[PDB]
């Protein structure tokens, strides 16, 4: 899940056009793949 | 160790090269230099140094300490290859073997580096080893040395990203680039300032900010000027806190011509007196006036020549030499009158001043295949 | 408490006030927690937009 | 027609292949237009969900 | 080999070109703007 | 003499009529398949420095599956439909002939197709026709089978990150597969389609209605 | 060489010459599998795990004789054990790459089975093989 969250972090700066990727984008996929821990 | 080395080369620029400046760093290069155990490089810089006869003892007590790191390498080397890990003796000298880089010379280190280079298989070491040969031929200039293990350094980073082996390695090659007179280069590998890190040996981040915008400076027009460095707020909260250089920025982008020579003198003497620009702080401002001169006179076509001593800098006997002798160089592209006061530009195209360029290459290039055409066959 | 829906309207409703009182690096924060934090409901029927 | 298998045998694996190009036949990229199927069992029991 | 029968007995361009336009001119110029100052 | 390439009946879905007619608006209720296939495919075949340049290592093939009637056919209509890049489509129990060596040639002309062609697209259907999981080396009707699967993962490995070929993949039983078809390098995105429960499904009922 | 392609003329089947070898099928098994290759430097904190297994099977191949030197006989068998996810497969992988073993596993595959044979009433022609690559470590999943 380490790996799950830090691949998923450079699909927020891409999705928001950046070449940096921003430590917001972090808290933002560890909410989503442990939002995935958070299903079932 | 290598993370404070950088400070050591330029303290002994600061000893060697200012005459007069010579009291403090053979205060603070002493008082690093005769602890943590360095031995080796300040023998010709204690010959550039004073007498220091009574240094005798203190190199004897640490090339005794030198001989007990030595010695217990010698007590690891067989226990490491009693029982083998991953070749112990080189997995002792591949962190000792540094300290041996610090406190023996270029040698012991390098056998031992180019020997620690074929232990680990992955390139997490490797490329570390690469680092450090990198920082010891910036250190004794190993300009053929350097080449080698940049290209090295390179093929390494493409399995993997790497990024902070790559953007790190921009920081080697935007110091290199700038140690040679290669400006558009330089500002070009010191691009990004965003993922450049609180470094070892650019500690102040804002010094690094200084650096890149006064190669910046020289190395992009206006249009870049008018929307990398005018807008970025990562550049901008750095200068933020640089009371000159904000205002040496913006005396240059403001029109402020007065006062840009006045912070001008400030920054190319403080460049006269530092490290890696005084190769080069000649040339930094020779282009620096051509350069403003070539913006304020690429206006206007019928300014006059008293016009700019007031609202440019004064003296006009020193703008009347000054462009003359540009204008006399073949570069600051006008044409000035004298007895009726008043300076006139044109227009040139961009056909004779890139032939220009084209013949010297092929004269060059001339030069190098007909000399190395009598050296081959005869 | 168990309740989460709630977390995105007081941080949604700070969104509203430090950017209102004109605090741009809080609000910054704030809305990336209301980011992180609506990240876990299953429906944001009109907080989604509302957040949008 | 079929269910599917846990792959027993050797023989209905092209049958299944078989089938599943029936299957993308009838629906698959095509504007099934004027062409009408029939079919008939005894059975609905034994056939895929799929079908 | 490299006998010569005898008969008879970057880090330097651009600095040398540095040379080449300002050889020996204002060296220190410095303080010669704070002259001109109130000449000017 | 070498040759110019050339390939079987899937010539690159001749794009006058060709195209399944079917709007992205006509699928409701998709959002978060729909974005991420599209975060899956063109985004890449687009906008690829910036994976290179972040270097997210962009996915090579897909795998979507789920039960039937969830949209596995009409999401590559509409993608094929609004698609830039060319398109190739064939149907994946066609690679049993009855004469030997045409399967595997079948196989690689293809991707020399998508190769030479453009930076393309490759769909399969009915995957389940040629992985499987047992196999039986005593009819040569599984031989063969056996020889295509060998040949498409050879091919799927015979790539460099630099072409922008991908393969899409819709299938309906995931059980019955070879997780070898299912390692890294090869597919990395498997994309189940559940069955939209109230909140999807009263999209599809605006849509249809 | 026996297993080895040559080259053959057509009219009265006379050798003509020997060509490149066949690729092994071990390799090509390997290639199939697609193991993701791993090393010291991607492991995070399982640093006593390798001191164990570096003492199980690190020591008998670089020092045979260390445990003649005890009179124990050498050790086989490991289970390794744990949630999902942990590790297991880049750390056999990672130890079979440091001490240069052929790090096969087996998953009792039907793709691998004209590989190993026609076939292979046994799991024991694998053996064959593993000898012909002897400094081997087999690797198995649940
Ligand atoms: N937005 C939608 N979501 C789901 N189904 C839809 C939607 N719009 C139309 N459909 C219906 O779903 C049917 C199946 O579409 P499609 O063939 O893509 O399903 P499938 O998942 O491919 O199933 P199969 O693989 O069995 O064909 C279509 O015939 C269509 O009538
Ligand atoms: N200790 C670890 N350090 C780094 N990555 C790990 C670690 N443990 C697991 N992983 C991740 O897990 C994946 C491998 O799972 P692993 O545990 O080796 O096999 P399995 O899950 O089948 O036991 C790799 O992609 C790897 O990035
Ligand atoms: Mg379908």
């Amino acid at each position: 899940e380490v790996k799950g969250v830090c691949t998923e972090a450079g699909m927020y700066a891409l999705r928001e056009r950046r070449v940096h990727v921003t430590q917001e984008d972090f808290e933002m996929a560890v909410a989503k793949v442990m939002q995935k821990d958070s299903e079932k | 160790p290598k993370n404070p080395d950088l400070r050591i080369a330029q303290l002994r620029f600061l000893l060697s090269l200012p005459e007069h400046r010579g009291d403090a760093a053979v205060r603070d290069e002493l008082m690093a230099a005769v602890r943590d155990n360095n031995m080796a490089p300040y023998y010709e810089a204690l010959c550039k140094s004073l007498d220091w006869q009574i240094d005798v003892d203190l190199l004897n007590k640490m090339k005794k300490a030198n001989e007990d790191e030595l010695k217990r390498l010698d007590e690891e080397l067989e226990d490491a290859e009693k029982n083998l890990g991953e070749s112990e003796i080189r997995d002792a000298m591949m962190a000792k073997a540094e300290y041996l880089c610090r406190i023996g010379d270029k040698e012991g280190a390098l056998t031992a580096f180019r020997k620690t280079y074929d232990k680990t298989v992955a390139l997490g070491h490797r490329l570390d080893i690469v680092f450090y040969l990198l920082r010891i031929g910036l250190f004794y200039m190993d300009n053929d040395l350097i080449t080698r293990n940049t290209e090295k350094a390179k093929s390494l980073i493409e399995e993997g990203g790497d990024w902070d082996r790559r953007n790190r390695l921009k920081v080697y090659q935007g110091l290199y680039c700038v140690a040679i007179r290669d400006f558009k280069q330089a500002a070009e590998l010191f691009l990004d300032t965003v993922s450049t890190f609180t470094s070892y040996e650019l500690m102040d981040y804002k010094t690094f900010v200084t650096y890149t915008v006064y190669v910046s400076m020289i190395a992009l027009e206006r249009p870049d000027l008018r929307e990398k460095v005018i807008k970025g707020a990562e550049i901008l909260e750095v200068l933020h806190s640089l009371p000159a250089v904000r205002q040496y920025l913006f005396s240059l982008y403001e029109c402020r011509y007065s006062v840009f020579f006045q912070s001008l003198a400030v920054v190319e003497q403080e460049m006269k007196k530092d490290w890696l620009f005084a190769p080069h702080y000649r040339y930094y401002v020779r282009e620096m006036r051509i350069h403003a001169y070539s913006q304020l006179l690429e206006s206007y076509r019928s300014l006059t020549l008293g016009y700019m001593a007031e609202a440019f800098g004064v003296g006009v006997e020193f703008i009347d030499q000054e462009l003359s002798r540009f204008i006399a160089a073949g570069r600051l592209h006008c044409k000035i009158d004298k007895v009726n006061e008043i300076v006139e530009t044109n227009r040139p195209d961009s056909k004779n001043w890139q032939y220009q360029e084209t013949i010297k290459k092929g004269d060059l290039l001339l030069n190098r295949v007909q000399k190395l055409s009598r050296v081959i066959n005869m | 408490m168990d309740d989460k829906a709630l977390l995105v309207e007081v941080q949604l409703l700070e969104s509203k006030t430090y950017h209102a009182l004109s605090n741009l690096p809080k609000a910054r924060a704030a809305l990336t927690s209301a980011r992180t934090t609506a990240n876990a409901i299953y429906c944001p029927p009109k907080l989604q937009a509302t957040l949008d | 027609g079929g269910r599917r298998f846990s792959e027993g045998t050797s023989a209905d694996r092209e049958i299944q292949r078989t089938l599943m190009e029936l299957l993308n036949q009838m629906d698959g990229f095509d504007t099934l237009h004027r062409v009408k199927m029939i079919m008939a069992t005894n059975r609905p029991d034994t056939l895929d969900p799929a079908l | 080999m490299s006998e010569k029968k005898q008969p008879v007995d970057e880090d330097n361009w651009d600095d040398d070109n540095v040379e080449d336009d300002f050889s020996n001119q204002l060296r220190a110029e410095l303080e010669k703007h704070g002259y001109k100052m109130e000449t000017s | 003499d070498v040759l110019p390439p050339e390939a079987d009946s899937s010539i690159m879905m001749l794009t006058s009529d060709q195209k399944p007619d079917v709007m992205y608006a006509d699928i409701g209720g998709m959002d978060i398949q729909k974005q991420e296939v599209r975060e899956a495919v063109e985004l890449p075949l687009t906008h690829f420095e910036l994976y290179k340049q972040i270097g997210i290592d962009p996915p090579r093939g897909v795998l979507m599956y789920g039960p039937p009637g969830c949209g596995k056919t009409m999401l590559a209509k509409a993608v094929a439909h609004h698609t830039t890049a060319a398109f190739i489509r064939v149907v994946g129990s066609e690679f049993v002939q009855k004469y030997l060596g045409e399967g595997p040639r079948m196989v690689r002309d293809v991707f020399r197709l998508a190769k030479e062609n453009a930076p393309a697209i490759i769909f399969i259907d009915e995957i389940d026709a040629i992985a499987t999981k047992r196999f039986d080396a005593q009819t040569g009707a599984d031989r063969e089978v056996q020889r295509i699967l060998l040949e498409l993962l050879n091919q799927m490995d015979g790539f460099d990150q630099n072409v922008n070929v991908k393969v899409i993949m819709a299938t309906n039983r995931a059980d019955t597969l070879d997780p070898a078809l299912l390692r890294p390098g090869r597919l990395d995105r498997k994309i189940e389609f559940p069955l939209p429960d109230r909140r999807q499904k009263r999209l599809i009922f605006s849509t249809i209605t | 060489t026996p297993n080895c392609r040559v080259a053959l003329r057509n009219d009265s089947y006379t050798l003509h010459k020997i060509l490149p070898n066949k690729v092994d099928p071990l390799v090509s098994l390997m290639m199939v599998e697609k193991v993701p290759d791993s090393t010291y430097e991607m492991i995070g904190g399982l640093d006593k795990q390798i001191k164990e297994i570096k003492e199980v099977i690190e020591l008998p191949v670089k020092h045979p004789e260390l445990f003649e030197a005890l009179g124990i006989a050498q050790p086989k068998g490991v289970l390794l054990y744990g949630p999902p996810g942990t590790g297991k497969t880049l750390l056999a992988r990672a130890v079979a790459h440091h001490t240069d073993c052929t790090f096969i596993r087996v998953s009792g595959s039907e793709l691998v089975q004209k590989f190993i044979g026609e076939g292979a009433r046994m799991v024991r022609e694998l053996f064959v093989m593993a000898r012909e690559h002897a400094p081997s470590i087999i690797f198995m999943d649940e």
